[PDB]
Parts: C-alpha cells; structure tokens; sequence
RNA sequence: UGUCAGUGAGAACAAGAAAAACGACUCUUGUCGGACCUACUUGAUCAAAAGAGUGGGAAAACCCCGGAAUCACGUAGACCCACUUGGGACCGAGUAUUGCAAUUAUUGGUCGCGCAACGAGGAAUGUCUCGUAGGCGCAGCUCAUCAAACUGUGCCGAUUACGUCC
RNA sequence: UGCAUGGCCGCUUUUGGUCGGUGGAGUGAUUUGUUUGGUUGAUUCCGUCAACGGACGAGAUCCAAGCUGCCCAGUAGGAUUCAGAAUUGCCCAUCCCUUCCGCGGGUUUUACCCAAGGGGGGGCGGUAUUCGCUUGUAUCCUUCUCUGCGGGAU
C-alpha cells in the first residue's frame, strides 16, 4: 500500500514516498532522524510527526528526496510532504472519519497544514537595485 | 554506496577510523603537509593534524557520490577567501591534495578508479561507533 | 430532527440516494468547494444532537465545482458531472479514480446510470448528448441538431423495452430520444423557461419535467401527450418521484412541499426554518428520496443535509 | 574591438550574442524581432 | 503518543505558567512550539502580531547589525543556553520568568511632545498594551548587545542576568531604569 | 537556435532598410519573407507594383543581384516578387512617402496633411494623426498637431493595431520632421478592450 | 534510429501550424506518432540604456525573445521524411531535422 | 569583532544565464575540422601560480546539469576582551599566466612590512511597512587582460507601523 | 553652434488630468459641459444641474508570479520484482513490546507496583537501507518535471 505526495515551499520541492509500514521511524534523504546535523531543523521536522500521535499514526515508512533550496526551506518542505502522505494514505485505505480526526488537529496546530507558503521572491528592476533603496539620493 | 551519513558523517564517522589509521599506518603522509591546504591562510596549515583530518573523508566523498574526483571532489572541498583584498569574497580550492587523493583509493577499502568498494571496510569497522565512543561521546 | 449530516464546507447542489441502487444504504452528495462526499447511514438514533451517519470516503480533487453525482447500480462507483473537463467514474471502495472520460471541451452538466449497469450518459454545455459505455469508450453521440442549447439534466427511462433517454434543455424542450438509432422522438413543449430538472417515475410511463416558471408539466411518454399540470406557485429547484409512490414532493425556493397526483397541492408544507429570509436565506437545492421512499433528505444552500419525514 | 555598422569604434560596441546594434542604437534601429512587454 | 497532547520546549512545561499581569493577557500568549523559530508570515494586519507568544517575538528581535550574522537559527542556539541559566538561578521554570520580566520592565506611562507656539508641552500619556510588550523586549535585548560589545566575557549569560533583574524590579536591568525615569516626568507633570 | 533568430533579425533589418531608402514613393509598405525550403520568396509590399518590377525589368533583377552579391546567394535559392496592396490609406509608411513628396514640392503644410487625412478617413479608418515637427518658422522648431477620429496609446495592445512611420524631409534652412500613425479599423490581434456586446 | 522533429522558431503561431496540423499526415498514416510535451523555452534577454547621453535618470530596458522548441517524435521513417519536412513552408525560421 | 567571532576541520545543500565559428587548411563534379566551455587523468617519491594528452557538447547532451557563502558543528578545535591572533593600505624581492605591444597592465601566487589606519564614530542626511529591509553568494555585461561598477537569478530573512498631515 | 534642426531620452507629473461640436451666459477676454454631497489610487462611481451628446488618459487589453484541468514523454524521474555488491547493527541500549482481558501477590485504605495466562498487531529478519552508474540484469507508471491552451472570487 502506497501513496506519493509532495511538499512545496519556496524553490524546494520535496517528494514523499510512502511505502506501507506499521512501525518505521521516519527518515529523510541519506541521513536519518537522529543524525540530522542542524538540531534546530531536526526539531522542526520532528513536530510534523510528534504531534497528532508520536508513533501512533506515524507508523508508515516515509523517506524523501528534497532538492531545490537551502537547508532551512528543505526542512519546511519535509514537514509538509510527510503530513500530506499520512493524510492521503488514511483517505484511500481508510475511512474519512479517521482522516477528519487527524487532519483537523494538523490544521489547528500552527503550520496550517494546508498552505504551500508560496511567497517567493522579488524581481530586480530598472535602474534600481532590488526593491527601492535606489543608489543613494541626489539632493532634491 | 553505504559510507558517510549513516553514523552521523560529520563528527561520528571521522574520529574512529582516524584513531585506527594512525595506530597502524595506511594512508599518505607525503611532504607538502606544511603547504597551504585552504585558501588565504595567515597561519600554518592547522594547529595539529595537517593531513590527518583528510584522507578517509576524501575517499568517502568520491564513494557515495560515485567518481567525483580532482575537480568535482573539491566541490566538497572548502575555500571562502576569508581574508581578502577588500573586494567581495569568492570561493576557491587548492589542488594540492587532488593528486594524492586519486592515488589513495587503490589501497584500503576501495579498488579502482571505476569501483569504490571491496567489502567497504570503513562501514563495517564503523559499526562499533554506535556501540561505544572512543572520545567519550555525548550521545552514547 | 431525526439526525442530520452537518459535515460540509460548501453548498449541497445535488443529493443522490439509492433508488436505482439496492447495494448498501450509502448516500453521495456534491459539495461546492471542489470535493465530492460519499456518506453512509451508519449510526442514527434519530436525535438532533446526534448524526444520521458518518462519511464513508471523500473523493477529492478537481479544478472546479461538482454538479451532480449518481450511484452505480451494483458497481459501488460514483460518477460525477463536474464543472471541469474531467468526468470520473471514481470508486467508493478505494475512494480514488477508476477512469477519466474526456470527450468534453465545455463541461459536464449531468450524469446518471441506466437501470442496468451498462450505459453512462453525459450531458454538457457542448450541446452534445453522448452515450458512453461504462468501459470508457464513447459508444455514440446523439444528434439531429435538435440541441441548440445546454442539456439541463438527463434521466434514463426505467423501461428499457424501447431504449430511451429523457433529456431536458435550455432551448425550452424536453427531448426523448431512441438511443439505438440516435433518433429524435416526440418533443414535449410549452415550457416558458429553461428546464430545471427532468425525472421519470418508476413505471417509465410518466415524466415530471419542471421549468424555472414554477410549474411541472406531467407527460405521457407512452403517447407523447400531456396530462394535468402541477403548479408549485414558486420556482422549482428540483423535481423527483418516490420509488414506492407517485409522490413528486418537489423542492422549491421556499422549502420542500408535498405534491402528488391525488391532490396536486400541499398535504403539509415543510418549511426548513421559521423566518427563512430574515435569517440564513435557505433554499432546498435538491431532494433525494430514500430507498424506503418514506424519508426525503433535502440538500440546501446551507452546509447541512436534514432528514424530513412524511 | 571594432564595429561593422559604424567605423567609429567609440560610443560603445555591443558584441553580446554576436550582434552590433549599439553603434546604431537599437531603439532607433529595431526590427531585429525584440520587443519589450515587461 | 506522548507528544500529541503534551507540549514542551523540550523539557519546559506550559502548565506552570500564568500571565502575571491582568492589564496584559491578549498581547502575552503561551508557547506550545518546541523552538521559537519562525517560518510563517508574522504581519499583515494591525493586530495579527499578538496572536503569538512573547518568546517568538523576543527571539526575532534579539539582535540585528548584520555583517554575516546568522539570524534566526543562531538566536535559537543562544535561547537554549539562556533558559537553562535562568532556570537554575530562579530555581523555577525559566519561561514564567520571561512572562514576568517583559511586563515589569515595560514603561506604563509616557509623556510626549505635542505642544505648539514655538514650544513643546508634555502630558501624561498611558502606554497601550502591545507597546508595553514591544518596548520592554527591545530595551532588554538592546542591553545584551551593549554588554558584550567590547566587554564582559559572557555570550548568552547577559540575557539571563537582565531577565532575572527585570523580574525582580532591580535597577541593574536596562529596562527597569527607563520605566523609572520616564514615570518621574510623567507623574510629576500632567 | 539562439543564433538563427538573431541572424534572421539581421537579414530582415538590412533588407528592409535598403528598400525603404532607395525604393520610395511607390507606396512601399515594407517586405515579408518566408522559406519554401532552399528558396526564399521575399515578397515586396507596394501600392504600385509596376516600379518594383520595372518596365524594362531591370529593377527586380538589380534588387535580386544586390542581395546575391552580398550574402553569397544564387538563383533558385533567392527570388523577389511584387504584391499589390489595395488602399494606400491603410499603410502608414506609404501615406508618409506621399506626404514627404508634397512637402519637398514646397506645398503648404496644412493643405498637404489634409490630403493624407481625407484619403485615410475615407476608407473607414478609426482615426489618424499627422504630427509634423520641425521648421515652418525660423526661430521656433514649431510643432503642429493634426488629430482626427480617435486613437489609443493605452496598453501594449495598441502597438499591434497602429502601425507608424517617421520620415525626414530635407529643405532649405535644414531638416523638417514628419510622422504619420493611422489606427486601422481592422485588428491584427482580433481583439478589443472596450465595448462588451450583447448578442440578442 | 528513431527520427525526431524539432522545430525551432522565434514565434508561436508558426510552429503551431507545423506540429498539430501537418503531423496528422504522419500520425498513423505512414508511421506511428509518439507525442511528448515540447522542450523548455529559452529567453534571450538584453538590457539597453534608453538615454543617448549621460543626463537622464540612468534608465534601462528589458527586451526579451521567446525561443520555441517543439519536439515530437516518430518511430523510424526512412524516405518518408522527405514528405514530413516539405509540408511547412508557412513561415521563416522553420527548420526540421532527421536522425 | 564574541549577535562567523578570528586563523582549523567536516557535513548537508542553489537559479537564471553564457558557449561555435574565420574563404582557413582538408574535403568534390559541388566541400569537413581548430579561436566556447566543462569532464577525466598526469600536474606529490614533494609547493602555489602554472604545463599537456585523452573525452563530450550548438545545450533538458555540458556528466548526475548544478556544491562548498550566509548556514550547520560540539568534532569536547584554536584564539579570547585586544588595535590582537581584530583589520588591511603601504613597501621590497621572486615567478608564472595574457597579449599586436606592458612601463607592479597581468595577479586566481608565493612572503615581507601590520606594533599603518580605524574601537561603531560632532553638526547634517539618506530609504524601505513583507518574503520587504538587512545579510550573503553566483552568473551575465564590458573584452589582449582586470569589476569595489552595472544588470539578472537564488539563498538566509526581521523589528516597528498599517496612522496623520504637522 | 542643442539659442538653425530631425529623431530619441530625461523632467514637469506618478498625480488625475485634457479637448472639441451644438445650445445657454458675457461688449469681450472667458465661462458652462469639466458642477454643492458621498464613495474611490483614479474626471472611479451614484445623485443632482443650462447643459446635451462625445473623444483620450484612467480602467481594461498585454508581460511575469502564485493554485489547478487538459496536453504529456528517450536526453524530465520514479514504482515493484528479478539481480549481485553491501548491510543482516546482540561490544553500553530499538528478541522485546503495545492494546484488550482474567487471576494471584507487595498496599489497612488510596496512589503506586510485581507475577502468570488468553485474545489481537506486527516489530529486529513477513515492512531491511541507499546507490542519484551496479548505467548493470527484469517489469510498470506519470505523483515529483515540462510547455501550449483553458479553469479560479468583489
């Protein structure tokens, strides 16, 4: 039993491959979760899984391939694709009731879940550097 | 592949083969140790371990990334130009090790310039990292 | 009332319950938030602060709102007319897509199943009345050029003695078609506005067609002639027939009413609430008779489905 | 360098993507298929 | 289970906490997240900045003055240490000490220029709730940078010192002296 | 490729400039070219196609020959045709040339411009404009406007509809400028940005 | 091997007349037609100072081209490819290839 | 300088865009490869700068089309409240590279001088309310050769205000 | 020589401004339209009036970004098995647990905790990794990609 979802935030896309387990501790890339070098980002990725059952619903084997932005945005993207995968699994193989329980509690707890946070970038324009602070003034 | 990032590759895959390799000699120690290892130093090459934080790691990179060498392998090299001429700092590398590190793999845990394992000795001997530290590890 | 289903995040446009399906007790209803919900009656003790049932699955993901949904006769599938290009037979076992039927460049208005699991019939704003099989090959597409306007609703005749399909219009017609030759059978006319819905009673000899005027023309399909009209006195949002009776009980923008050929007027009039248009502005967008045919579930403008008994 | 649609060699030579149209400015000397829309 | 309903920093508990003031209770909110690290949109509307705890707000306004400064993740590294320090010093949950310090270092009355005639005039002007919060935060964490600027040997510890002395009302803290001196003009002139 | 498109731009530029100078007051609209596989049609848009050809046939083969000798083309890979543009009014550049001729003949600015305006606006054009800046006095650099019907400069869509021409006249005392616009009654995007219609 | 057709052009609505319309002739008629979705579309962006002198506000422009590369694939025509590439004549910079 | 913090090491990880073709050779009944990059290996039985051979590309092919800075790190690194081990600017010696021609042109290099300035800097004054400001790096651009400049893409990413018209 | 001049660019001006016909008023220069009020970035609207009916700018049409349908695969990238390398972690922790249930102990009671068995679920091996080349050997697909054309609210 499988589903495959994606995270998207900034220019990082994550790809969450779900393959049926009823145990497996969740991991990322080539480095699992206890060996993720930035402790802070590790903690972010934890709150995804930890909340809404620590290993009570989080029992699927979920590994990811995340590329396309710096370390921080990849960790964000990770959380998203994980929780997406759980939800979609509990949609197909299991009733809407269980999904509604899980989902509602995700939505509540400040990520939102649903949002890609799709605020990207600015263009550089004119005759001007970034958004305005110009060169610096001539007298007026 | 197998090596690096399965034991925490940053600091708990390094010290253990380091001890073992210095206790019974294996890798190159060729003169050139004193010479600049990383761009625009104002100091000597390092305080201690001039070319003994290097060799297994320089195998590791090429191992898991498959035949990154001499120009790609300095990809996971370093250089910031951390002192500079009052212009914007730029990345570099020093070629000195490239020669020596493509020599290396023909002995000890790798085979050739096409095949980079044997029994993958480093992995197997690193299975005792997790078990017990040799540095008084925090996490063990 | 007798339990309610309160789980929607958008308008119930069309409610569909077993009347050509005898498999399970499951209902299927169209949310207008780009999802489709597949319910079932599961737990009811017929109390207001308890539910009539639970959602079975939710069939999700579209570019646009769902129109109507029909239960497969014994297939356990849910076919959807959708205001996007996709027309999907779905599955209610796994909750996910079976096959995508794409023949449409302007989007599907109505789907329903033949009383035997066989034909799918896809209306559209193409102005094309298409006979698909259930496989996902388009078998034929009817026309004599009769359609000049949108196919408002389509209902198979429950008699297959002559294969028939009863289509509405926004050309102010009700066109019955012989399916086999793609031939236009006798037009039934005099509607002064566009058809809202067209239903046929279980005998296949009587067809209640509606219009936006607020009158229902009763039609002999047998003779191509007209019977006595039922006049709602308010615009009709849905028109239906009971499985176990000939009771129409049409939905209107004032509520649901109890209409039948015996009186052709109210027995009781069931208002959805008191002070309707000084509160939430409810209208009954759809009515789905139960398999029993003694309960009538009403869809709403509001995000609820309510139970109503006779 | 040097230019082939003037002989000035000054008032700046474009050699980007193998063309000169800045010893005769491209605003005046268009129909190279370029447009500005953004 | 055991991280579903339970909420920690990683050992610091939010059950203990109580809002110290009753003037402030809709601009001081409790944390549930395991790091104060931000990733959301934090402003779009006049009050949308008071939906979130003092912790997050503080850690973001902790330092500026870029040159290659590591911003948020770096700040969080100092947060951890400073919480442990405050814990063993007050012998009490560090979080609840922060709750106190933000309230008790804040100026609660002000006086402003608003006069005319070629001259200024001052009147007693009450500080609004969100302002008490914000102003307190900024002053405390301004103190920090100045303390380590060429001085002390301490890296996180100055933060812990300040937060302690602020909660005690002691005039060691950079925040406390401001509340004091401002109110000596704003309750001595109306 | 990258280079293809650029070089096509170059070819069009050179071609267009050569003709628009040295063949003029024939109602020259421009040129258009397309390939037919190892041959290039290169049609020449003129109101009067007779001068393009020549009545001795010298003109058309001269213009083929100039192109060949520059670009190393040969016969059967290169060809030149004429095309009859009806209604000189709807071609900016063509009207521009006739106007230029009036002015070089030393006829009145007013009278001249009025000719153009009459011609254009008869064929059913939405509007036209003739902005003639330059000498007419001395001592000014006076600018005279003549504006007719209606014309839009809004959006970027306007640029497609409205074709424009700028030309010079060279007279005693020095240069006189000339410009012609002309908003076509027929769209080249098949698009309008105004008037919602109701089909009854 | 398998023959492919790449059509490179400045403009859309030249290439469109090639791929959609004139591949119908090769669709199952003489060879089989595997349609993918066309390759990424490059921009050639150039930046040109508006002002011909040093007094303005030092303004610039952004000029862009589209490069449409329309790829559709076939399964080994030989000698039939002559028909395929003789079909478009409808615009300049329509170039076609044979492997 | 302690909010990369200064010299050391290792980990994970980014996006537009640039590129090629000489009447010069060879090839034939009508003609093909050299001025672009990057890969790989020798360049360490002994430096950097730098030499050369093989290999592919007209680019979604170029080796994973995309990587090393901001960042992460307690590996129990080193320095540690100093104008220093913080900063460079002057100054001398050597060498290689580029070019039609170098006269510090070269400069990605060695190694001197640093204990030369300067410790957030009077009056005055600049500009931005959100993925912005600020911080950081890369490419294009110009073109014998050099970017503290200009243009574009990406990364880390806030505080305050969301009011008035003085 | 830019104070002979063409074209182009800057700025006035980043605001909401501009002009004519017919009619009204004034000897005329001029004015009315383009006006008290409210609303809006807006001469943007509704209302009112000696104005009536119009034209531009604004709006809109365009370009790029965010979500999505259809197109959709050989240089875009995944899925399963075959495949062997490799690991099969017991040297400091992942054979031991969870859930449901029954009985006996340590408790005077409460809290707390110990032992045994039945049912149920797999966990470390029935889910084992990752290789972006082992470019090997088998099978399948379009979630991740891509571009054109359409959906989606003042």
């Amino acid at each position: 039993k499988q589903v495959q979802t994606f995270g998207k935030k900034k220019t990082a896309i994550a790809v969450a491959t779900v393959t049926k387990a009823a145990q497996c501790n969740i991991r990322v890339n080539g480095v699992p979760v206890s060996q993720i070098l930035p402790e802070t980002l590790r903690a972010k990725i934890m709150e995804a899984v930890n909340v809404v059952g620590s290993r009570h619903f989080a029992r699927l084997r979920i590994d990811v391939t995340v590329r396309g932005a710096g370390q921080v945005a990849q960790a964000y993207a990770t959380r998203q694709a994980i929780a997406k995968g759980l939800v979609a699994y509990y949609q197909k193989y299991k009733n809407e009731v269980e999904k509604a329980a899980l989902k509602d509690k995700y939505l509540a707890y400040d990520k939102y879940l649903l949002i890609a946070d799709p605020r990207r970038c600015e263009p550089k324009k004119w005759g001007r550097h970034s958004a305005r602070t110009r060169f610096t003034k001539s007298y007026r | 592949i197998r090596r690096i990032g399965k034991k925490k590759g940053a600091t708990m895959k390094d010290v253990h083969p380091w001890r073992w390799v210095k206790l019974c000699s294996q890798h190159f120690k060729q003169e050139g140790k004193l010479m600049v290892p990383n761009c625009t130093e104002i100091v000597k090459s390092s305080h201690g371990r001039e070319r003994a934080p290097q060799n297994p790691d320089w195998y590791y990179i090429r191992c898991a990334a498959i035949l990154r060498a001499v120009y790609m392998r300095p990809g996971v090299g370093y250089g910031g130009l951390s002192k500079r001429f009052s212009n914007k700092k730029n990345r570099g590398s020093r070629p000195e090790i490239t020669v020596r590190a493509s020599k290396g793999l023909l002995h000890w845990g790798c085979k050739s310039l096409t095949k980079l394992g044997l029994i993958e000795k480093c992995e197997s001997s690193g299975h005792r990292i997790t078990k017990n530290g040799r540095k008084l590890a925090d996490a063990i | 009332y007798e339990g309610q289903l309160k789980g929607h995040r958008g308008w119930v446009t069309a409610l569909a319950c077993p009347q050509i399906t005898e498999t399970y007790i499951k209902a299927v209803s169209t949310s207008r938030d780009n999802t489709l919900i597949a319910w079932g009656s599961n737990m009811d003790r017929n109390s207001e602060e308890c539910e009539y049932g639970f959602p079975e699955r939710r069939l999700e993901g579209h570019s646009a709102f769902v129109s109507d949904v029909a239960l497969s006769n014994n297939g356990d599938f849910a076919v959807s007319a959708s205001w996007d290009h996709s027309l999907r037979l779905w599955n209610l076992q796994t909750g996910v897509c079976q096959h995508k039927f794409l023949g449409h460049t302007k989007d599907v208005l109505s789907v329903t199943f033949s009383p035997d699991n066989r034909q799918i019939v896809s209306g559209g704003r193409d102005n094309a009345l298409r006979v698909w099989n259930v496989k996902g090959e388009c078998l034929h597409t009817l026309g004599r050029g009769a359609h000049t306007d949108w196919v408002s609703c389509v209902r198979f005749s429950p008699s297959l003695e002559t294969p028939l399909i009863v289509s509405g219009g926004w050309d102010n017609l009700v066109k019955v078609w012989d399916i086999a030759s793609g031939r236009l059978l006798t037009d039934l006319k005099g509607h002064t506005n566009y058809i809202t819905s067209v239903t046929v009673s279980p005998d296949g000899s009587l067809c209640a067609s509606s219009d936006k005027d607020g009158v229902a023309r009763l039609w002999d399909l047998t003779k191509g002639e007209a019977l006595s009209e039922m006049a709602a006195g308010a615009p009709i949002n849905q028109i239906c027939f009971s499985p176990n009776r000939y009771w129409m009980c049409a939905a209107t923008e004032k509520g649901i009413r109890i209409f039948d050929l015996e009186n052709k007027d109210v027995i009781v009039e069931l208002a959805p609430e008191a002070q309707q248009k000084s509160k939430k502005t409810p209208e009954c967008m759809s009515i789905a008779w139960s398999a029993d045919g003694n309960t009538l579930y009403s869809g709403y403008t509001d995000n609820v489905i309510r139970v109503w008994s006779v | 360098r040097h230019c082939v649609i003037c002989s000035n060699q000054k008032a700046v030579i474009r050699k980007y993507e193998l063309n000169v149209c800045r010893q005769c400015f491209r605003e005046n000397a268009a129909n190279i298929g370029f447009s500005k829309l953004r | 289970m055991s991280a579903k309903a339970p909420k920690l920093f990683n050992k610091w508990s939010y059950e203990n906490l109580q809002t110290t003031e009753i003037a402030l209770s809709d601009h001081i909110s409790k944390t549930a997240t395991y790091v104060p690290h931000s990733a959301g949109r934090w402003q779009k509307k006049r009050f949308r900045k008071a939906r979130i705890p003092i912790v997050e707000r503080l850690t973001n306004g902790l330092m500026f003055k870029g040159r290659g400064n590591g911003k948020k993740l770096q700040a969080v590294r100092l947060v951890k240490h400073t919480l442990e320090i405050i814990h063993l010093l007050t012998d009490q949950n560090p979080l609840q000490v922060v709750i106190d310090a933000v309230s008790k270092g804040a100026p609660r009355e002000d006086s402003t220029r608003v006069g005319s005639g070629g001259v200024v005039r001052r009147q007693a002007v009450d500080v609004s709730p969100m302002r008490r919060v914000n102003e307190a935060i900024y002053l405390m964490c301004k103190g920090a940078r100045e303390a380590a600027f060429r001085n002390l040997k301490t890296l996180p510890e100055c933060l812990a010192d300040e937060i302690v002395n602020a909660s005690k009302g002691s005039s060691n803290s950079y925040a406390i002296k401001k509340k004091d001196e401002v109110e000596r003009v704003a309750k001595a002139n109306r | 490729k990258k280079r293809m498109i650029i070089r096509d731009g170059v070819f069009y530029a050179e071609l267009f400039e050569f003709l628009k100078r040295e063949l003029a007051d024939d109602g020259f609209a421009g040129v258009e070219h397309r390939v037919t596989s190892t041959r290039t049609e290169i049609v020449i848009r003129a109101t009067k196609t007779r001068e393009v050809l020549g009545e001795k046939g010298r003109r058309i083969r001269e213009l083929t020959a100039c192109l060949q000798q520059r670009f190393h083309y040969k016969e059967g890979k290169l060809q030149l045709f004429a095309e009859r543009v009806e209604v000189r009014g709807l071609s900016a550049m063509a009207q521009a040339e006739s106007l230029r001729f009036k002015l070089l003949s030393n006829l009145q600015v007013r009278r001249a411009a009025m000719g153009i305006i009459r011609h254009v606006m008869e064929s059913g054009a939405k509007g036209c404009e003739v902005t003639v800046g330059g000498k007419i006095k001395g001592q000014r650099a006076k600018s005279m406007t003549f504006r007719d019907g209606y014309m839009i400069k809004s959006g970027t869509a306007h640029k497609n509809f409205v074709d424009v021409a700028t030309r010079h006249c060279h007279l005693r005392a020095g240069t006189l400028g000339v410009k012609v616009k002309i908003m076509l009654p027929k769209s080249m995007q098949n698009e309008e940005e105004i008037l919602p219609d109701v089909i009854t | 091997q398998r023959v492919l057709v790449k059509m490179t052009s400045r403009n859309a609505k030249a290439v469109e007349n090639v791929m959609t319309e004139l591949l119908l002739h090769a669709r199952n008629e003489k060879v089989v037609l595997r349609g993918p979705v066309r390759l990424p579309t490059r921009t050639l962006k150039v930046t040109t100072r508006k002002t011909p002198c040093g007094n303005g506000t030092n303004t610039w422009d952004t000029y862009e081209l589209k490069i449409y590369k329309r790829l559709v694939e076939l399964r080994a025509p030989t000698e039939l490819v002559k028909k395929i590439t003789s079909f478009p004549i409808d615009a300049g910079v329509d170039v076609a290839i044979t492997i």
